[PDB]
């Protein structure tokens, strides 16, 4: 019964806490990297004109 | 003022030298060597040089056997109240095999900012004919209430439905509709155009139909000509005008394309930094003006990319408009029509639309109980199907039945069913009739003995 | 003509003086070799040109000449069963002239065969009123496809001469005088690739196209003149879908475009198509197919203009009155050309490198497809159905290409990778996918079969969505409590997924199932769920049915492989179900 | 653009009664302190600042409509006279100064609104009054700096904003605070800065 | 026609400017004679009127502008083509290192080559025995295919490359088989490893090597693959041989492409790499296959490394868009001791169906393949159930599958880099592992095949 | 900046002794082999390089402090004479050659410190000695190249680094390794390159 409790509680933790935090973090960093690349590239454009 | 002094051509952009007397945002006309004429506007003027962007691009242009003519005026619109029942394009040109209009006056489509102290606060009620909107998220004359949707979702039907059901309890003829289509497919446009023809809703409306294949600058000029016509009908002719605009996502992409063509540095997620301000120059054109009969009401319809509400286009639109109406796939899957989620959606100025004289006495009271019960009723419905079954203290079980009935009987009305605010309020009580009297604390005992069966 | 002088060569960038009467977006010829190029920008006298072929061995002093027009295709007899490329260069005529299996630089030759004799039979009386789009006569380029010679656009009025005989596409088959002048009419009309061919009016597509693919025709149908997209990862099966739709579509012509594909995959279309016998005619599919082939290492402008040359040729035969279906695979590598070309133009990059006008160029393509009434007093109808297959990097449809595509297409067939393995083909996700034609198609077929087909399709989907809702109930909580009815819905959905949704494109009878077969198959599955839920209440337990319906569910599962001429066997399955659950109802 | 001179600056330790329970109790702001209200759309940034503008125990209120809705400026000029200061028992408009540059009004002019607002607050501060200034919204101001930057072909910093963004803001929030005003009597006034931030 | 100029205007880093020129073309080879007489070679990267931008290969250190001269060769990069190239080692620019006499060339060809007409390219129709069970059986290499190997830094992709080169063959003896081996940005030690292992096994006499080091000029690095393919297209499409091209490392090639890119002051670029990286890889990958009516073929096995081992990197990602399948090397497998560490699940060969079947391989090749792949998939799955529930909870059938997956890794794919298996040895080994399964679990296969093969 | 000529470049066979378990056991480095130590700040790269420099069974060590802390250089000259190892019971200082270029020392001298150290290592390899060259850190060398590339307004490659960063690194390591030195004696010297990388 304690093992069932532990398993069930771990399952609830996996679904509500672990994975959603993981999906949202993989989305934040992914977008952050996509933003800074746009920034640096944009900067490199102006430099090339010089 | 015609010049054959075209110095340079790079992409859609063009440079004209040895010119003087030209201004910023001045509309031009480029007559090509083959006789073809192409319009354009001044992006920048410096010295004798003038930087212009051509609407229809610069393909096939011979710089040396082509001339540029400056019109000495910005992108204007010839307005008249003969525009009612007429189909135009993004630039005000007829699209319905109709006689070209004699303008009473021409108006700069940029318009002017309504003086904040001259502005009158949005008041009185517009009956859209949709229970989820008219009751819980009430639309008000002069309000900015957008519909947030997604691809594959029925925002198309929701658009046409409102446009043909929209009316006021004012009088027979002082209400009009300005339908602006932006960068949408032809099929979507022909659906709109003929649904207006079928229902006869065209007889009280003006249509500006711009397609996805039309040049980007014609796509961004479309809503400005729509609002220009709307402002004319409302402020000069004293009409209550409802403006329907879609798709705002197409607008942003068009604005995105134009920005990069002008070598402008992009902001968040590759969109222009002035995306907010640009959108704000459209939406803030709505409202009531003191001393003037009539008003301008806007319903901007857009698609949320990846259903992401944090996307720039929805997020910035939310930062401008007074609330939103949100469509969800979870409800559309359930067969709900229209699939309106009343929880993340909201109307900020519903305070001015409801109340005796506008709608009946219990409008403000019922929406609170319906919303509160639905919030508790859905989670009851949700927790029941996930955990257990029919074991919800016998109080959440009736909330579960309430939530499901609320979704399938109250919200789901159909795209071709007009629900007057009377029928909506009556239906609301019949849904509240399920529950015991203890649940409706939000409503006073007086109204209950007056409406509750 | 005017020549110019190169003054700068840096990679594909070539600038040249005395390009004074050249125009923007003009195709021109750079260097002694005469490699093709295009005039991107024009600064006063000097023109900057992007060469589309290798620029090695080219420098200042060399001549440059404009062709006098933008990128254009030749529209006339000798175009069918021909394998062009992106810039409409015939690959077979290539091998004859260059005597090589390779492609050299500066070697250019006309698209069609100007030296070839074609018999022309006039259908117009002399002195009759003509306009743009009218038909003066025809050439039987092949059966079935009758090549109709139409009056070129911008030409009107007088018709002084016409006669029938063996002409070529160069010789004047007709002469028409006008205010502009008295010009010779040929069997060929040139047309700009980027710009679409004008029509009288565009209509809304309401007639669904038969693909023989059950998941498409039933749940996510595509009308003739519609627009569909196939996004997915590697091994998803888009190419199979493209081939399947190209094989079995009830369209007069097929335009297959290979934007930028692997050579080893390109040869398959090249060789298999002539070996594919046609519907009831009995010839090769190739004789009703125009092929535009481009490998990955080909010029980037060939890989970019690929879909536009295809849609241009499609418009040409559409204007004749034919229903055309253009196949695009793959568009992700078409857009890869755009990303590359824009980088060389030093433009401001859009999302993830792609041009800011990405969605605009996509829109300009898919909009040129649709049910129309072509020019001419006949007011004849033609149509173009665009089926594109997109290839996101990892199957992520958040790709700029996919996102901009779904803004203009009306049909979406998303291919899950989870369905790719476990061999669920076609791997089209039946939940995420959608059709903006589903409503109208369902009522069209409600008349062609006079059955509640739209009700069956709706119920079929309802079973599937319910399954997903039931699926998470299974996860979060466990398989219990089944409630009999809910666990049955899973079994009916499982039946729909396995016995209907899945079909082998390589199986010799499951590669195609007609509307006749599609209906009976769905009716059998649905009536199984109907009769089981109805007997469940009064009164049977769940695996009692599952024990007595062992062999009958096997027949339903094998209904896919039942021959078309034996269609009655499927109907026999349907009424076997009714007797077997009463067989154990009394007594159970 | 030049802050009004003071004799000395003092650390704010006197709380500002707003009437908002969550604020006054758990997250209070002192008279002379500075508060930032960042949140998504429909969060209540404008409402909060209005609540501060209405019921606060300050002498004057300078409300700055920086690149926001016009209705929200019309809402103030109408309601405020009809409302009574919970202390003085007189109309709210008798103690408030409004500055409005809406989102569709000139972009460059919404930078001036910020500096116009803070200068008026400093002016009444020197009279020995306790003033409070509301910025709605500072994000819009930052956009004006960014757009003006692009026109100047400046080198982009963070998210397109100019490198001196942090400078301009820091200089703005330093113009507020409890001070000993100029004068022989050495009177004390203060400015409490409430700023709404609208992150994407 | 000498075209030598003492005119030298500017030297900015790697680049050098020269005025008063004429007849100078793009990508034209040059030589610079310095004040001390030291001669260095270069290439035109940009030529404008009366001017020319060139990059010196061996650097610009010591070069005095006033006392130096630049001669224009009037020709791009070329290869002295011949059939006598076999048995010899060439460098980046096709120059000998094996201390042997330089070849009298049949003719000279550009290294860019020409694009194969897609209407002239034929089916890839038969097998190439690499000697690798994981490859030859499950991810078959067909003749004329482009099947790359995806690896990473630390993984044994050099032992694999060397193993393929020796063991690769056509099982019809009436077909001259050759191996063009291109080394790109390769360190001397592993460059020597190849050269010595090519001699100790006598693979040189069948192969043509192109060795380019990491410290050698970046233009040579770029030219090396095109030097190898020009040879490959001659030996095959002119001399009728079955050519197998092996290229490594492709990541090193891409880095040099970036180096020349910023030299022309071009702008990045997806994750640093130039926007034309896709075509630039296609221009040398797509140069393979079988041509109609022409004896011989060109088959490529390009090997690259994944930066931090992610398939979303530009080099593996774009390569997958040009090639038909890939062979994936895994660090998990390598750390466990499996050699070669070929992960069969994510690796793929799109053109395997055509190189197999009776007459090419045995009749049971496709059946054993699908069964091994499936059994291993469910075998690996049963293992991760045994770690969560213990072996006690597993059914008796799944325990066998669990034991199957283990031995499938330790025997079937764990050949060893010095263990050559024929296609027959591989197939029969597949049956020994399929015999592990219950008979009731073997009903999937045709009973015709079950009877004839154990 | 020009490598000292050899006669033949060989393959390193003999494993070097660092005295560190994880290195000597699982990730060993041969004499003439090349090793990198990438890691963030505080990882322990410098400590590892000192550890190898103290217990290496090579004849000579060469520690290059490229753009790093001055105390770490001061640390070496202090304790090395006090430590007794490995042969003849003599000081570590009598088998080491230090090249100090601190972070606040001029940028251009960073590249020199690397090229000077490897040349000295090449010099002692020619007399048949096993020498170890320590680079701490090769990132500062690259940072120096990046900083200088910007001042010359060149087009960078990735993260500001010049596009020739790849080739120049390749030059440094290919100057190392076990070789047979020029001459009649045909002695064997070896340059074991223990480099450090400091990834952002
Ligand atoms: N409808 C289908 N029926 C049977 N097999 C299919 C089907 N679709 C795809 N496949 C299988 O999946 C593989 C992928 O084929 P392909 O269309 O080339 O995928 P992609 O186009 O995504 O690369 C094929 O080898 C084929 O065997
Ligand atoms: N303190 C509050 N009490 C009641 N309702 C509030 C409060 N704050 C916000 N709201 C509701 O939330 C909505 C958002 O108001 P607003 O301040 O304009 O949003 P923001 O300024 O964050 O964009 C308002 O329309 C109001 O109905
Ligand atoms: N092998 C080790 N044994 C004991 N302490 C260590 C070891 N490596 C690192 N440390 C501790 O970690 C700190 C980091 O040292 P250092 O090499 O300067 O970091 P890095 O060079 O990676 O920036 C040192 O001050 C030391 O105290
Ligand atoms: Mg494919
Ligand atoms: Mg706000
Ligand atoms: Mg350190």
């Amino acid at each position: 019964a304690e093992e069932i409790e532990k398993t069930r509680r771990r399952v609830n933790a996996l679904e509500y806490m672990t994975i959603p935090q993981l999906e949202e973090t993989i989305y934040y960093i992914k977008m952050k990297l996509e933003e800074n690349e746009r920034a640096e590239v944009t900067r490199l454009i102006k430099v090339k004109n010089m | 003022k015609e010049y054959r002094t075209i110095k340079e051509v790079v992409g859609p952009l063009m440079a004209v030298e040895k010119v003087s007397g030209v201004k910023y945002e001045e509309l031009i006309e480029v007559r090509m060597q083959n006789g073809e004429i192409r319009r354009g506007q001044v992006l920048e003027v410096q010295e004798d040089k003038a930087m212009v962007q051509i609407f229809e691009g610069t393909s096939g242009i011979n710089l040396k056997n082509s001339s540029v003519r400056f019109l000495g005026h910005p992108l204007q619109l010839g307005v008249s109240e003969d525009m009612i029942g007429r189909v135009f394009d993004g630039l005000g040109r007829p699209k319905d095999n109709g006689p070209e209009i004699l303008p009473e006056k021409y108006l700069d489509i940029n318009g002017e900012v309504i003086n904040p102290i001259a502005r009158d606060y949005p008041d009185e009620f517009i009956q859209t004919g949709i229970s989820a909107i008219d009751h819980l998220n009430t639309l008000v004359r002069g309000q900015k209430l957008p519909v947030f949707s997604g691809s594959g979702l029925p925002h198309k039907e929701l658009a046409a439905q409102i446009a043909r059901q929209a009316t006021v309890l004012d009088s027979s003829d002082d209400f009009a509709v300005v339908f602006a289509a932006i960068g949408i497919t032809f099929e979507e446009a022909e659906f709109f155009m003929e649904d207006f023809r079928q229902t006869g809703a065209i007889d009280r409306s003006v249509m500006f139909m711009n397609l996805a294949n039309d040049p980007a600058i014609e796509r961004i000029a479309t809503p400005r000509m729509a609002l220009t016509a709307a402002e004319y009908l409302a402020y000069e002719k004293g009409m209550h005008v409802l403006v329907i605009m879609t798709d705002m996502t197409n607008y942003a992409e068009a604005l995105r394309e134009i920005s990069a063509a002008r070598r402008e540095v992009p902001g968040r997620r590759g969109y222009p930094g002035y995306l907010y301000t640009n959108l704000a120059t459209l939406f803030e054109r709505a409202g009531r003006i003191r001393g003037l009969k009539g008003s301008v009401t806007q319903i901007p319809i857009l698609t949320m990319p990846e259903d992401d509400k944090t996307h720039p286009i929805p997020d910035l639109t939310g930062y401008i408009t007074e609330g939103q109406i949100i469509l969800t796939r979870e409800l559309y899957k359930s067969g709900i029509q229209p699939p309106i989620d009343v929880l993340p959606s909201l109307s900020r100025l519903k305070d001015k639309g409801t109340g005796a004289g506008k709608t009946r006495e219990d409008h403000a009271a019922t929406m609170n109980q319906l919303f509160a019960a639905y919030a508790q009723g859905k989670q009851a419905k949700e927790l029941a199907v996930v955990l257990g079954e029919s074991a919800l203290s016998d109080i959440d079980k009736i909330y579960a039945k309430f939530a499901e009935r609320f979704e399938n009987e109250y919200v789901n009305q159909g795209f071709y069913t007009n629900r007057t605010i009377t029928e909506t309020l009556d239906l609301g009580w019949e849904l509240l009739a399920m529950l015991p009297r203890t649940e409706l604390k939000r409503i006073k005992d007086d109204l209950l003995d007056k409406y509750l069966p | 003509m005017q020549i110019g002088k190169i003054i700068k060569v840096s990679g594909p960038l070539v600038m040249a003086e005395n390009m004074s009467e050249a125009s923007i977006q003009d195709m021109c010829l750079v260097g002694d070799l005469g490699v093709i190029g295009e005039i991107i920008e024009m600064r006063q006298d000097v023109a900057s040109i992007q060469v589309y072929e290798e620029t090695s061995g080219i420098g200042p002093g060399e001549p440059v000449r404009s062709t006098g027009e933008a990128l254009s295709v030749e529209l006339g007899p000798g175009i069918i069963s021909q394998m062009f490329d992106g810039i409409q260069r015939p690959l077979d005529t290539f091998m004859e002239v260059t005597q090589s299996n390779f492609l050299g630089r500066g070697v250019q030759l006309p698209a069609l065969d100007h030296e070839k004799q074609w018999w022309f039979e006039a259908t117009i009386e002399e002195g009759t009123e003509v306009s743009a789009g009218d038909i003066i006569g025809y050439v039987d380029e092949t059966k079935i496809i009758q090549h109709k010679i139409m009056v070129p656009n911008g030409i009107k009025g007088t018709v002084q001469k016409i006669e029938s005989g063996s002409f070529t596409i160069d010789d004047p088959i007709c002469v028409i005088e006008t205010e502009q002048g008295l010009k010779e009419l040929t069997m060929m009309q040139k047309w700009p690739v980027r710009r679409g061919r004008p029509i009288k009016q565009k209509l809304n597509p309401d007639v669904p196209m038969i693909t023989g693919q059950r998941v498409i025709d039933t749940f996510f149908p595509v009308t003739k003149g519609g627009a569909a997209a196939v996004p997915g990862p590697f091994g998803a099966g888009k190419t199979v879908v493209q081939h399947q739709i190209a094989k079995w579509s009830d369209v007069d012509l097929v335009v297959y475009v290979g934007c930028g594909e692997r050579g080893n995959e390109m040869t398959d279309v090249v060789n298999e198509f002539p070996e594919l016998i046609d519907p009831n005619t009995g010839e090769s599919l190739m004789e009703r197919t125009v092929l535009i082939a481009n490998t990955s290492n080909m010029p980037v402008a060939a890989r970019e203009a690929s879909i536009y040359t295809g849609i241009t040729i499609a418009e040409y035969f559409r204007d004749m009155g034919y229903d055309v279906a253009i196949m695009a695979d793959s568009t992700s590598r078409w857009a890869e050309a755009l990303r590359e070309m824009s980088g060389r133009l030093e433009e401001m990059p859009g999302d993830e490198g792609y041009p800011a006008y990405l969605g605009s160029r996509l829109a300009e393509y898919y909009e040129r497809s649709g049910r129309v009434i072509a020019l001419g007093s006949d007011q004849r109808e033609g149509s173009i159905t665009a089926i594109s297959a997109v290839s996101p990097s990892g199957g992520d449809i958040s790709e700029p290409v996919t996102q901009n595509t779904l803004r203009v297409v009306k049909v979406f067939w998303g291919l899950d990778s989870s369905l790719a393995q476990k061999r669920h083909f076609p791997s089209i996700n039946w939940i995420q996918s959608y059709s903006l034609y589903s409503t109208e198609v369902g009522r069209y077929m409600d008349q062609i079969l006079q059955q509640d087909w739209s009700d069956m399709v709706t119920e079929g989907m309802r079973i599937l969505q319910e399954e997903e809702q039931l699926n998470e109930i299974v996860r979060l909580v466990g398989i219990d409590s089944l409630s009999d009815n809910d666990r049955l819905t899973l079994e009916v959905a499982k039946s729909i997924r396995e016995d209907y949704l899945q079909q082998n494109a390589f199986d010799d009878v499951d590669t195609f199932t007609s509307r006749e077969k599609q209906f009976n198959m769905l009716k059998v599955i649905l009536t199984f769920g109907k009769e089981a839920r109805k007997a469940l209440s009064l009164g049977a337990y769940f695996n009692e049915i599952m024990e007595g319906t062992v062999a009958v569910r096997e027949r339903i599962s094998r209904s896919k492989y039942i021959p078309e001429e034996e269609l009655a066997k499927i109907s026999s399955i349907n009424e076997e179900i009714k007797e077997t659950i009463q067989l154990i109802v009394s007594e159970g």
